[PDB]
């Protein structure tokens, strides 16, 4: 166990999102999201065969403890760049490969954040040179690396 | 009434996930999924929430709909056979 | 002697009772028969409603889905930027 | 006239146009003639499921008047003949 506090909670939030009764199970079809909310899509088969692996009662359901181990061992070996090229992509939603700053405000309220129109300007002076008031890939990449 | 009788064994009998995929492999191919995925976000924007009830409500009338003709007759026949074959 | 006329007789009372239960008879199986049809269009109609409904419910999971990625994704190299 | 109706008209109005017929009936259900009757009409319905009420009764009337037994339009003529005689 060697994850990140914030891994953490990616994990438990992931779990309840799903856990839609609060029985503290997940069965296929909750499983199946409960995993693409932390980016991992897998075979209807593989996914059975983890249950099935992990299924102690013989409920077909998962419990938490085992969502854990199996997530949190996928979570490790998950590569640093396609995760920040996923993210500049999603900052980018206009498509046009530099984050513009109607991008980052529209980040900004999207995340419930607070900032300034200045702000945000500054946060895009801080990183983007040069040309032109937007960030661009390699741009972005520098600034998470 | 007996009808659960049926319910189950359209399940223990496999028959539920053919139709399913059936329909889920044609809604694909047509389009249907993807707007309907579209539309679902785009109304999550609002997140926070809301409960799939407000959100059922507010897509499923103009979801129902898009269905092609095409498809929505193929399904309906591959459910009836099912339950001819047991009545 | 002249009874071919009890035959006669008991041959139109047999025509009658016969007539009388096939046509009931019949009047039945088709009923029945409508009766099955009319069970089954609804439970046809019924299922297809929750096939429907549950491809619906599995892209409202898969939508949920997404957007907690996203987010998760935004959140955390936006707050990394912003430090 | 032939008057047979004259004989009908006693046999109706004594009660015994219906005591026979009933008893009829009885025998026809008894003997499975009423079964033979509800499967034929299944057999034409499943040939062709296309063609009406009517067509399939009339396919069947001829048929099921075929399949009464013959001691049992005996026990019929036996019981019309004893009330003649009276």
């Amino acid at each position: 166990s060697e994850l990140l506090e914030e891994q953490k909670q990616e994990i438990y939030e992931a779990f309840s999102l799903f856990d839609m009764n609060n029985d503290g199970f997940l069965d296929y079809h909750e499983l199946k999201v409960a995993m693409k909310a932390l980016g991992f899509e897998l075979p209807k088969r593989e996914i059975l065969d983890l249950i099935d692996e992990y299924d102690s009662e013989g409920r077909h359901l998962m419990k938490y403890d085992d969502f854990y181990i199996v997530m949190g061992e996928k979570i490790l070996k998950r590569d640093p760049l396609d995760e920040i090229k996923r993210a500049f992509q999603l900052f980018d939603d206009d498509h046009t490969g530099k984050i513009s700053i109607k991008n980052l405000r529209r980040v900004a309220k999207e995340l419930g954040e607070t900032l300034t129109d200045e702000e945000l300007r500054a946060m895009i002076e801080e990183f983007d040179l040069d040309g032109d008031g937007e960030i661009n890939e390699n741009e972005f990449i520098a600034i998470c690396t | 009434q007996l009808k659960s009788q049926i319910q189950q064994y359209l399940v223990e009998s496999g028959n539920y996930e053919l139709i399913s995929n059936e329909l889920k492999a044609r809604l694909l191919q047509e389009g249907w999924v993807d707007k309907v995925k579209d539309l679902t976000k785009s109304e999550m924007n609002i997140n926070e929430s809301t409960n799939f009830t407000q959100i059922l409500s507010t897509v499923e009338p103009k979801a129902l709909e898009m269905v092609s003709d095409s498809t929505r007759e193929t399904v309906l026949k591959q459910i009836r056979e099912f339950l001819e074959e047991i009545v | 002697s002249k009874q071919v006329i009890t035959e006669q007789i008991a041959n139109d009372l047999v025509k009658e009772v016969v007539n009388s239960s096939v046509i009931s008879i019949v009047k039945r199986e088709f009923s029945e028969a409508n009766y099955r049809k009319d069970f089954i269009d609804t439970m046809t109609r019924e299922l297809y409603d929750a096939f429907l409904h549950e491809r619906l419910y599995l892209i409202y999971m898969d939508s949920r889905a997404e957007l907690k990625r996203n987010s998760t994704l935004k959140k955390k190299f936006f707050e990394k930027w912003q430090a």
